[PDB]
């Protein structure tokens, strides 16, 4: 089988450089093209350059031209990747594909996120967003804020509660803080009944939270 | 350069019924033309290559069509998992490659209102020296959807954000999340907060008063 | 879609392509052109681009003509697209050792190439065409006669000339397509897709009389790979027959040249017994002298069924019909105080016809008659010439008392004939007279006793006699029985 | 009785480079002995040729690399049909 092994994923210093790596197993390495494609989330693919590993051979995006560097192992079948000068708008999902000429895109890596930020690893503030007073359906949830870096994982009454859970896509604030929040809708009966807990577990700051949500 | 244009941007069709995604290429391309289907979290997949073959593991509903500068992608039957982004690519000569700006396909549900919520800062939040108003848009079909923050019948500045959830794997709806953030000093000088939903109403704002 | 220059387009068969190197590795052409080890030019992917567009062109998967061909390459021009004539020459030697190893098949040579007039090259284009090679070359892009170019002026190649999406002559700058008696036809030459050098899946749209040659032995091999023992006569001779008609506006080539110039563009119409099949050949231009002549002789495998001739001054003393090496030639004659005169003959694929002259002196009485008289006859064409200065039944020729006249008697019993008449009082410029339909034109001549008349020649199926009693064109239609 | 032939389009032309052209039934042998024949008589003069290449199966003949004033000397050799002088063919 073929297999594209992508390694050097993480955070960089805006201004820093990213070094990525595509391991290449189950066919002959030189016989091969291969590329460098990256995407932003919501975004489509904007390729970075090319190489060819049996001579050496490369080609780059003019937007990358100087700060793009694509070089290869032959004896290790590892293709490599260096970015420098980075800025925020360089956040994306990297992808190192192998491309049969004049064919198409056979092969693929599985996703390298590179996020560009000069925030510190922080761990989240849990605030609960209690249902109304006010009005047969109620809605509740807590507000996962100040965090850095993603993602945060969140459970409701540690998974037993899944039906009619939202837990939204975070947003970048002007801090360089992430922010989400996580909703479930119930049925107004059960207020008094039922306790409903919000789980938060930031794994890059092993920061586990627990937190009640009690209406006003 | 050759460039590859996708029509539609965004494609809602309900599953059973037949899809069709063009892709034009602003040159003579022949028929080497290939198609992609990307599923969220996952990299691209080969799905049609030379405009008309299907890629080895690809179900028969899939069909590709077109040689020159039209090309065109045939989906049958919609099955549940066939509702991605697809991408059409070529290659050239001065940038060796081109890729298709995207098309999503979405299931289409019969339009839904939002269950609009309003939820007010948090009692720990306001030691801390911030507030935040969350809005919440509760199971609506139609992505297309405006918040306008209400503080004390004026508009919302530039402190408001939002996110939207992927559409529902169930009843096929989407959700959304507006976050209005203010200071502690300007959130105790103003009286009634309110977002106002204009989706398919008309228009419902939903307010609160401490 | 599909191309505007694939619009009139509907085994064992070789194409050897003498051009520049290719990009074997193009998706366009892969596993059906091979590269030879020759090699002889003059000294990456810009030496690669003309032979690999041309590739694309006769053989191409998507835009090409006889799509997949297969094709064989010899490189005798270097990056910069410039040969010797010596180095083609070496090139054509290798074809013909190749076709005595490789097994026997119709072979095609692309030749889209031009230098001057080679007497070398010309000598080595009939040295292989005697030996069953069907070549194809290109007119030139030089906006002149193809006459002075070679192999463009080769008798028996196939000269192609370019045209654009319009089917109009084209023209790049102070260039363009060449024109003449030496060219064939015409085929796009202009905005032309096909294979590019720079990626394996790349386009480019290049023009040239190298595009409009390579369209041709498209068709040839596409002809050859159904009727694999197609003569060149009866290929040319179809190639001609399938043509679009009058879709040239003349206007473009010089006003010398306008009558000389083949209004044909290639095409390739849908398939659909032996049916009779003609055209015209013009001679050179005999020059001042007063005693000059004008020879017209037909191709090889080819029949002569009539003569004619025609003086731009109308200072001329006709023509006449005449064995030579076993086959009538037709030859004009120039008056005294004449710049010169053309020979006009009419070659048809009538085999085994036996074509014989049959002349009557000038009789000086009230005029001059002969007719055809054998078993299985036909009178196919009627000439006549006079010695003197200034001159004062069906199945015959007439001619002026004064003249002495001429009947071409071939032998076809399967072919019916005709004659065709219109007259005009007092014509313009000249008189028309055209075959009907399932007609062949064989001859074209005007009738004596007439005031001033510069010659005929025929155009297509229409007899055209030239002018300054009515002046009449006399046709001579033919056609089978079935 | 032997021709010479040369470009009418005169940037074309390539002097010192000749193709001898021999009679119809000449044989391989005769092509040899004339090319020898050639260079003996042009090396008596002080000239240095080269044989570039030896022309059968297609024309009877050779190419030859010499000075133009070796023509004369070259058209009044025996089964010589007419010399031509090289010129350039172009891509169209
Ligand atoms: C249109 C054609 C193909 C064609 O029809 N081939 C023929 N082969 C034999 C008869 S027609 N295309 C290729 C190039 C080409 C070149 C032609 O003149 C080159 C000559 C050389 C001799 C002096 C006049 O210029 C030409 O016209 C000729 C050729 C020979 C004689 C003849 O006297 O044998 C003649 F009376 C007229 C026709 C063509």
């Amino acid at each position: 089988e073929v297999q594209l092994l992508e390694s050097g994923g993480g955070l960089v210093q805006p201004g820093g450089s990213l070094r990525l790596s595509c391991k290449a197993s189950g066919y002959t390495f030189s016989s091969y093209g291969m590329y460098w494609v990256r995407q932003a989330p919501g975004k489509g693919l904007e390729w970075i350059g090319w190489i060819d590993p049996g001579s050496g051979g490369t080609k780059y995006n003019e937007k990358f031209k100087g700060k793009a560097t694509i070089s290869r192992d032959n004896s290790k079948n590892t293709l490599y990747l260096q970015m420098n000068s980075l800025r925020a708008e360089d956040t994306a999902v990297y992808y190192c594909a192998r491309e049969r000429y004049g064919y198409y895109f056979d092969y693929w890596g599985q996703g390298t996120l590179v996020t560009v930020s000069s925030a510190s690893t922080k761990g989240p503030s849990v605030f609960p967003l209690a249902p109304s007073s006010k009005s047969g359906t109620a809605a509740l949830g807590c507000l996962v804020k100040d965090y850095f870096p993603e993602p945060v994982t969140v459970s409701w009454n540690s998974g037993a509660l899944t039906s009619g859970v939202h837990t939204f896509p975070a947003v970048l604030q002007s801090s360089g803080l992430y922010s989400l929040s996580s909703v479930v809708t119930v049925p107004s009966s059960s207020l008094g009944t039922q306790t409903y807990i919000c789980n938060v577990n930031h794994k890059p700051s092993n920061t586990k939270v627990d937190k009640k949500v009690e209406p006003k | 350069e050759i460039v590859l244009t996708q029509s539609p941007a965004t494609l809602s069709l309900s599953p059973g019924e037949r899809a069709t995604i063009t892709c034009r290429a602003s040159q003579y391309v022949g028929s080497y033309l290939n198609w992609y289907q990307q599923k969220p979290g996952q990299a691209p997949r080969l799905l049609i290559y030379d405009a008309s073959n299907r890629a080895t593991g690809i179900p028969a509903r899939f069909s590709g069509s077109g040689s020159g500068t039209d090309f065109t992608l045939t989906i049958s039957s919609l099955e549940p998992e066939d509702f991605a982004v697809y991408y059409c690519q070529v290659w050239d000569s001065s940038p060796p490659v081109v890729f298709g700006g995207g098309t999503k396909v979405e299931i289409k549900r019969t339009v839904a209102a939002p269950s609009v919520f309003i939820f007010p800062p948090s009692d720990e939040q306001l030691k801390s020296g911030t507030a935040s108003v969350v809005c919440l848009l509760n199971n609506f079909y139609p992505r297309e959807a405006k918040v306008q923050w209400k503080v004390d019948n004026a508009l919302q500045s530039g402190n408001s954000q939002e996110s939207v959830t992927e559409q529902d794997s169930k009843d096929s709806t989407y959700s959304l999340s507006s976050t209005l953030t203010l200071s502690k000093a300007d959130y105790e000088k103003h009286k009634v907060y309110a977002c106002e939903v204009t989706h398919q109403g008309l228009s419902s704002p939903v307010t609160k008063s401490f | 879609s599909i191309p505007w220059n694939l619009e009139r387009i509907t085994s064992l068969v070789e194409v050897y392509l003498l051009d520049t190197s290719i990009q074997s590795d193009h998706r366009e052409i892969e596993g059906r052109v091979m590269v030879t080890d020759f090699e002889n030019v003059p000294e990456a992917s810009k030496c690669d681009s003309h032979g690999t567009h041309l590739a694309g062109v006769v053989s191409g998967r998507d835009a090409g003509v006889a799509k997949g061909a297969s094709m064989r390459s010899l490189r005798v021009l270097n990056c910069q697209g410039k040969g010797t004539v010596s180095g083609t020459l070496i090139g054509l030697e290798f074809i013909r050792k190749s076709q005595l190893v490789q097994p026997v098949g119709p072979l095609v040579v692309l030749l889209p190439l031009a230098g001057g007039y080679s007497r070398v090259l010309n000598a080595a284009c009939q040295r292989l065409a005697r030996a069953g090679v069907v070549l194809v070359t290109a007119a030139g892009n030089f906006r002149d006669d193809a006459c002075l170019y070679s192999p463009a002026s080769a008798p028996e190649v196939i000269t192609v000339g370019a045209t654009n999406a319009q089917d109009q002559p084209v023209t790049l700058g102070t260039l363009g397509t060449n024109f003449g008696r030496c060219v064939d036809l015409f085929a796009p030459g202009e905005d032309i897709i096909g294979a590019s050098s720079d990626c394996s899946t790349c386009f480019v749209s290049q023009s040239g009389t190298s595009q409009a040659a390579a369209h041709v032995a498209g068709i040839a091999a596409m002809m050859l790979s159904a009727e694999p023992e197609l003569t060149l006569a009866e290929l040319r001779q179809r190639l001609i027959h399938f043509s679009a008609k009058d879709v040239i506006n003349e206007a473009w080539f010089p006003e010398d040249q306008r009558v000389l110039t083949p209004n044909l563009v290639a095409a390739l119409p849908p398939s659909t017994g032996w049916q009779l099949f003609c055209r015209t050949v013009w001679s050179a231009h005999s020059g001042p002298t007063r005693m000059a002549t004008a020879i017209a002789r037909c191709a090889p495998d080819e029949e002569l069924l009539s003569c004619s001739s025609f003086s731009r001054s109308g200072k001329r003393r006709g023509e006449r019909m005449e064995a030579q090496g076993g086959k009538l030639v037709c030859r004009a004659h120039n008056a005294f105080g004449g710049e010169g005169v053309y020979a006009i003959a009419r070659c048809c694929l009538l085999p085994q016809a036996n074509c014989s002259v049959h002349t009557a002196p000038p009789a000086e009485a009230s005029g001059t008659r002969v007719h055809c008289h054998q078993q299985g006859h036909v009178l196919t064409g009627c000439s006549s010439h006079w010695e003197v200065e200034d001159l004062g039944q069906p199945n015959q020729c007439v001619g002026h008392r004064e003249a002495s006249i001429h009947a071409s008697c071939c032998h076809a019993p399967g072919l019916e004939c005709k004659v065709k008449e219109h007259g005009i009082p007092a014509p313009q410029e000249q008189v028309t007279v055209a075959c009907e339909e399932g007609w062949t034109l064989t001859g074209c001549s005007a009738l004596p006793g007439t005031s001033h008349v510069l010659g005929a020649y025929a155009v297509d199926n229409t007899c055209v006699v030239r002018s300054r009693e009515a002046v009449t064109a006399v046709a001579i239609c033919c056609r089978s029985r079935h």
